[PDB]
């Protein structure tokens, strides 16, 4: 997945 | 008297620095300390690094590793966008090393290049000297992470080791035989934290591995605590991909880790008083009256180097850790005393130009304030934050007990209590159930120092303290340089619940809670009486949903001049005039309150839910500063938010910015285009309801209708009357642009309304019943209610977009006014330039409702409405009708 910014 | 050499030698054990006036002899043993921490960093790194290769990339998936005690822990591998990706900890005598991420599967592969480097590591956390072999099949256990893969990992870097085969984390005899303990996240134990901290002081040297990439781990963050380690922040490296280059030397990479997390040339800028005369004001913006100076250059990474040591101190104050209850934390210590020092000298105002040596490290001594000790010292000169009063508070030499609702899941809300300045308090919370607590002190936001403009570095920098967190049952003992009001932050509470709250040692500022119904009879003459006492600088209020903090000279200034000293009027108005008048124009639930019978018979009429809780509960505390300065201007929207001419129940702003918290995407033309239009129903609400009661004329000149009307005529002639009276109207993007031309439009229903129930009295009603429609659009199960709300056509629930280039706005609005109105209201908003979608202009022709003719309501005056004129305007543009 990805962090959210 | 003793001298400040044996003051400071005293100082350093207790955290007393109430005597403590030499700042430049503190700072002179800070750069011993540091200069001494120096040297070690520098012998060791060399013997580690000898001239072997940096390289070493992490990747997106992995997390920082940082130091925390800089005496000691240090980085051993810091990136070139200055992120540390790996730290050495000395922590209680022992010997660790950890990465942010598994750098021992990557040996033989992306990560070959650092192999070399990593055996020194090896061997210095074995046998404490980075050049000295580790022996044939040394003991090493491997917890938490998989063995076999860790042992060839080390065997990659040229290393012989044999498996442990034992827990040398949770087994003490294991530990006592194994020669190096790897750690990953996998692990499990009781007492994780301690657990580490306890191999590391009896020797068991560590090598701690991140195994989540760039996630957090909980299991992580305890193991990096026991080796005094920190966690990075959320996210890790995922955004920077920072790492180290081949092209990095031995030499540089020794030279940041030997500063790190103790900036040795701001130690000798301290020492030497040698701050910058040369900065370039010329290059300062002001904006509203407030100047910044971001763009002067070197003052940022001047900012950022100060903001570094305020990070690392306030993360003790953060876990509630006083410093000076913990072994080896000298150079913390003298940080920390310094600032002390510089507190006791401070003197205000200070001006940017005329007063560089001062203001600059002034600026400094501001960044460093360590909250959590059992004594300290009060600064001097409180400036414009507050003086004699403040200093000299009489403090409860007993314990107090306090109950405090927390309304929201998430807040803060003010305890009732402040500390003094240089005062020891102690709080414990108990009773908290499945809330997390911390005490926080003052509200005030960074952007009241005006420390930029010219001569306005008059009062702290960071006035609110840092969150300090509170476990359930355990006190925590607290001394505040400036002295505060005391906050409750709170999470994962349940709305309603009660905390308790002991504190010792605390003053008592002048303090209203009133609840709407019940006896506020006694607690409002307690609170006059602390009024005319004129012991305290600060005051709260809490009012239902409402929580003001306050100086007091601003607000016995609004009560003087504005209410001629009557207090008890004051807090009626406070009460009844602003707060309820907003929120029950905005139709909440308010306890004890019903909904007045027009809009009770409506919403019955409707079939509406118009009283539920789940739909119509109030919002969260709205906080109101009052103070000296604001954030941006002379009042700065939020929540808080700031004033500073004082508190005025009748006040135009006070109503605008509440109103700026109860605005809504659905409500709004055009987006943010009505940004600083929607929310002007309540201050204009308010005006006329003044006039109606009191027979007091407030800004009757907002609502420009003849202009509006112009305007209108002028696009109107247009090929496209919509697009045509648009563009004048909607289009300027000025965020305050056709301000009061735009506020005609949300008058128009009001008239319409007053005269469509044929009762003066009930036109702002359309608001409060938009208002009711709005939040069950919102919020209601969309299958069973879309038919009673007007929106039976719509397969799903509409947008709520609040970009100016959407209809969401525009949409919800003819839709809520049509079903209400019970008339097709598109030839007003076409004559208004208001463009809705095809979806809803289904809707409104699925109503079978007869047309209402473009209309205009004209006035030449904005709270009177018995002068108001009604135009036909669906046969051309009749003229102005005034004279
Ligand atoms: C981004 O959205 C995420 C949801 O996918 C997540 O809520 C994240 O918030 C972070 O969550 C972490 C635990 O997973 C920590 O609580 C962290 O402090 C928190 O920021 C969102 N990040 C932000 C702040 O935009
Ligand atoms: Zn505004």
């Amino acid at each position: 997945e990805a962090p959210s910014a | 008297m003793a001298t400040q050499e044996e003051i400071l030698d005293a100082a350093l054990v207790s955290g007393d620095s109430s005597q403590l006036t030499d700042s430049h002899l503190v700072a002179l043993r800070l750069q011993q300390q540091v200069e001494r921490i120096r040297q070690t960093r520098t012998q060791l790194l060399d013997g580690l690094y000898q001239n072997l290769s940096q390289a070493y990339d992490p990747g997106a998936a992995s997390m920082w590793v940082l130091p925390a005690n800089p005496d000691n822990t240090l980085p051993f591998l810091i990136g070139d966008k200055g992120r540390v990706l790996a730290s050495l900890s000395l922590e209680a005598g022992g010997r660790g090393l950890a990465y942010g991420t598994n750098v021992l599967t990557q040996l033989s592969g992306t990560n070959a290049a650092h192999a070399p480097l990593l055996k020194r590591a090896v061997q210095w956390l074995v046998n404490g000297d980075p050049g000295a072999a580790t022996a044939k099949d040394f003991k090493v256990s491997v917890v938490g992470v998989d063995k076999t893969a860790a042992l060839n990992g080390l065997k990659s870097a040229g290393l012989q080791p044999a498996d442990a085969a034992c827990n040398a984390l949770t087994d003490a005899s294991c530990a006592s035989t194994s020669k190096l303990l790897v750690l990953g996240n996998g692990a499990s134990a009781a007492s994780l934290s301690a657990t580490v901290r306890a191999r590391l002081q009896a020797g068991l040297p560590i090598l701690f591995v991140h195994t989540n990439g760039w996630n957090q781990s909980s299991t992580g963050q305890q193991i990096l605590a026991g080796l005094g380690l920190q966690e990075g922040p959320y996210g890790g490296n995922y955004w920077d991909k920072d790492r180290v280059p081949s092209s990095r030397t031995r030499t540089r990479s020794v030279e940041l880790g030997g500063a790190y997390g103790q900036d040795p040339a701001l130690v000798q800028q301290i020492v030497d008083g040698s701050w910058r005369t040369d900065y370039d004001w010329s290059k300062c913006t002001s904006y509203v009256g407030r100047t910044t100076c971001d763009d002067v250059p070197g003052l940022s990474d001047f900012s950022k180097r100060v903001d570094v040591l305020k990070g690392a101190l306030d993360a003790y104050n953060q876990k509630a850790q006083n410093l000076f209850a913990l072994p080896g934390t000298t150079s913390l210590r003298l940080w920390l005393l310094w600032a002390d020092a510089v507190r006791q000298n401070i003197r205000y105002p200070m001006d940017k130009a005329a007063d560089t040596a001062r203001f600059q490290e002034t600026f400094v001594a501001d960044a460093i304030v360590g909250y959590v000790r059992e004594a300290g010292a009060a600064q001097k000169e409180l400036g414009s934050y507050a003086g004699q009063r403040q200093q000299s508070m009489p403090v409860s030499g007993s314990e107090e007990t306090l109950t405090l609702t927390l309304p929201s899941a998430q807040g803060f809300t003010a305890i009732g209590r402040m500390a003094a300045p240089g005062k020891r308090l102690s709080i414990r919370i108990e009773d908290a159930g499945q809330a997390s607590l911390a005490v926080g002190l003052n509200t005030q936001r960074i952007g009241s120092t005006r420390l930029w403009n010219t001569r306005q570095y008059d009062r702290p920098r960071f006035l609110k303290s840092p969150d300090i967190k509170l476990q359930a049952n355990q006190s925590v003992a607290l001394v505040s340089p400036y002295g505060g009001l005391l906050q409750l932050v709170y999470s994962g509470a349940t709305p309603g619940q009660t905390v308790t709250v002991k504190v010792t040692g605390a003053a008592s500022q002048p303090f209203l809670d009133i609840q709407p119904g019940e006896d506020s009879s006694q607690a409002i003459a307690d609170f006059i009486q602390a009024l005319d006492a004129d012991k305290a600088d600060w005051l709260e209020i809490r009012s239902g949903s409402v929580e003001v903090h306050a100086k007091v000279e601003k607000v016995r200034g609004s009560i003087d001049k504005d209410y001629g000293g009557d207090v008890q009027r004051f807090i009626r108005e406070l009460n009844e005039v602003f707060i309820d008048d907003a929120y029950t124009l905005a139709g909440f639930a308010i306890p004890n309150q019903a909904k007045t019978p027009a809009i009770q018979q409506e919403c019955a009429a409707r079939g509406w839910d118009c009283d539920s809780e789940t739909l119509h509960k109030l919002p969260g505390t709205q906080h109101i500063n009052v103070d000296q300065y604001a954030q941006c201007g002379g009042g700065c929207s939020g929540n808080p938010y700031d004033q500073t001419w004082g508190l005025n129940p009748r006040g135009w702003g006070e109503s605008h910015q509440l109103g700026h918290n109860l605005q809504v995407n659905r409500l709004k033309v055009y987006g943010g285009r009505s940004g600083e239009i929607s929310n002007q129903i309540f201050p204009l609400h308010k005006d006329w309801r003044v006039l109606r009661e009191f027979g007091q004329n407030l800004d009757d000149t907002r609502v420009n209708y003849r202009n509006a009307y112009n305007l209108i005529v002028a696009g109107r002639a247009e090929a496209d009357p919509l697009a045509g009276v648009y563009k004048r109207l909607w289009e300027d993007p000025g965020t305050y642009a056709l301000n009061g031309e735009r506020m005609a439009f949300y008058t128009q229903w009001v008239h319409y309304w007053a005269d469509l129930k044929n009762d003066p009295l009930q036109g702002w009603d359309i608001w409060t019943l938009l208002y009711l429609h709005q939040r069950q659009v919102d919020k209601s199960d969309w299958d069973a209610n879309k038919a009673a709300l007007g929106y039976g056509t719509y397969a799903q629930r509409p947008g709520n977009s609040g970009d100016a280039s959407s209809t969401d706005g525009n949409d919800n609005l003819l839709l809520g006014l049509s079903w209400l109105t019970q008339r097709d209201q598109r030839p007003t908003f076409a004559l208004w330039g208001i463009r809705t979608s095809a979806a809803a202009q289904a809707q409104v022709a699925a109503y079978g409702f007869a047309e209402q003719p473009a209309f205009f309501y004209a006035n030449n005056r904005t709270n009177e409405y018995s002068t108001v004129k009604l135009l036909d305007m669906s046969q051309g543009s009749p003229a102005w009708p005034f004279p």
